């Protein structure tokens, strides 16, 4: 059995602008096997209204998925991606850095 | 369009 | 220029939890146009791009029948492979299949492929000539002999050289408004002081299609691939892609560094330079 730990990127569809409708993306790639838990967090609380892409894989056979939610950035709110997978001894939280 | 001919390993 | 149609299939066994998960997805270049998910309510091949929605109920009934025959084949295969490797019934295993065809700028057949993986590793692949197989190990030689006896390669090759390229052409014509597009990257450079002696330059590529791109930093026309921080190309979620590349430079020396962007959508490669 090969096990590959996920790579995680957290980013917006469009350049972030306070008060303006946008999408927050958590892109999880490079992982095996396919069973993975992904949650978008607002100030540490799980967002329910999250969509995801259909499971696909790259030429090395590792899987990738996009999770995304419609949101409005405000100056106060912190967003993060929480990921769990068999390669992770506990959930990895990755913060949304606005400029990135 | 899918292939109609996949065979068991 | 060149185009491709690819189908991707995953099957995951569920020990003590019944039927295996099965997910099938189809792509023209980097655009998903169909899917099937065993966990979904429809139990039908579903559309995922606007231009495939115009195919009639005969198309959908036919793709549904063929995707379910794929599901049944993968169902048997997970049992057969557990047998071949004498693995316990306690563990989950994965089969992955990918096949498809490339055409050139003349929309004529360029190449076809069929790859099959068990637990994230090559099990058996069709060779470039589409006439024979490469089997990864002694278990896969059993499969190889069964597929030779049943002349799978000949009937798979008739699909990859015939049907596959004919329906790719049909989809390229029906999807012209979106499939034939090349969106050149929108590019910009940011500059962030780290200290009085060092600074980060970051080169951005946004809103590009397809996903294939090169972003490279040069110093005095010489590659900098040892000190470049690079992220993997990522989906925006609207059908375009994003990427950035960063380099830490001495303060006062920003004008020595150039960011090189190569993309199918660009007449010629871009060079970007930081100017205050």
């Amino acid at each position: 059995m090969i096990q590959r730990t996920p790579k995680i990127q957290v980013y917006s569809r469009h350049p972030a602008e306070n008060g303006k409708s946008n999408f927050l993306n958590c892109y999880v790639s490079g992982f095996h096997p396919s069973d993975i838990e992904v949650d978008l967090l607002k100030n540490g609380e799980r967002i329910e209204k999250v969509e995801h892409s259909d499971l696909s894989f790259s030429k090395d056979w590792s899987f990738y998925l996009l999770y995304y939610t419609e949101f409005t950035p405000t100056e106060k709110d912190e967003y993060a991606c929480r990921v769990n997978h068999v390669t992770l001894s506990q959930p990895k939280i990755v913060k949304w850095d606005r400029d990135m | 369009l899918l292939w109609n001919g996949p065979m068991q390993v | 220029g060149s185009h491709s149609m690819r189908y991707f299939f995953t099957s995951v066994s569920r020990p003590g939890r019944g039927e295996p998960r099965f997910i099938a997805v189809g792509y023209v270049d980097d655009t998903q146009f169909v899917r099937f998910d065993s966990d979904a309510a429809s139990q039908r091949m579903e559309p995922r791009a606007p231009w495939i929605e115009q195919e009639g109920p005969e198309y959908w009934d036919g793709e549904t029948r063929k995707v379910k025959a794929h599901s049944q084949t993968h169902r048997v295969d997970l049992g057969t492979l557990r047998g071949y490797y004498n693995q316990s019934e306690a563990g989950s295993h994965t089969v992955q299949r990918m096949y498809g065809c490339d055409v050139g700028s003349d929309w004529r057949f360029l190449r076809g492929y069929h790859q099959y993986a068990y637990d994230g590793k090559d099990y058996i692949a069709l060779k470039e000539d589409l006439r024979s197989w490469t089997a990864a190990d002694m278990a896969a030689q059993t499969t190889k002999h069964k597929w030779e006896a049943a002349h799978v390669a000949e009937q798979l090759r008739a699909y990859l050289e015939g049907t596959c390229v004919e329906w790719l052409r049909r989809y390229l014509e029906n999807g012209k408004e979106t499939l034939q597009r090349t969106d050149a990257p929108k590019t910009h450079m940011t500059h962030h002081a780290v200290s009085d002696h060092e600074a980060t330059l970051r080169c951005w590529a946004l809103s590009f299609y397809p996903a294939e791109i090169t972003l490279t930093w040069q110093r005095d026309g010489e590659d900098q691939t040892q000190d470049t921080e690079l992220v993997e190309t990522r989906p925006a979620g609207d059908g375009t892609f994003q990427k950035w590349a960063a380099v830490v430079v001495p303060s006062g020396q920003e004008q020595r560094y150039t960011c090189h962007v190569q993309h199918e959508g660009l007449p010629k490669p871009l060079t970007l330079r930081w100017e205050p």
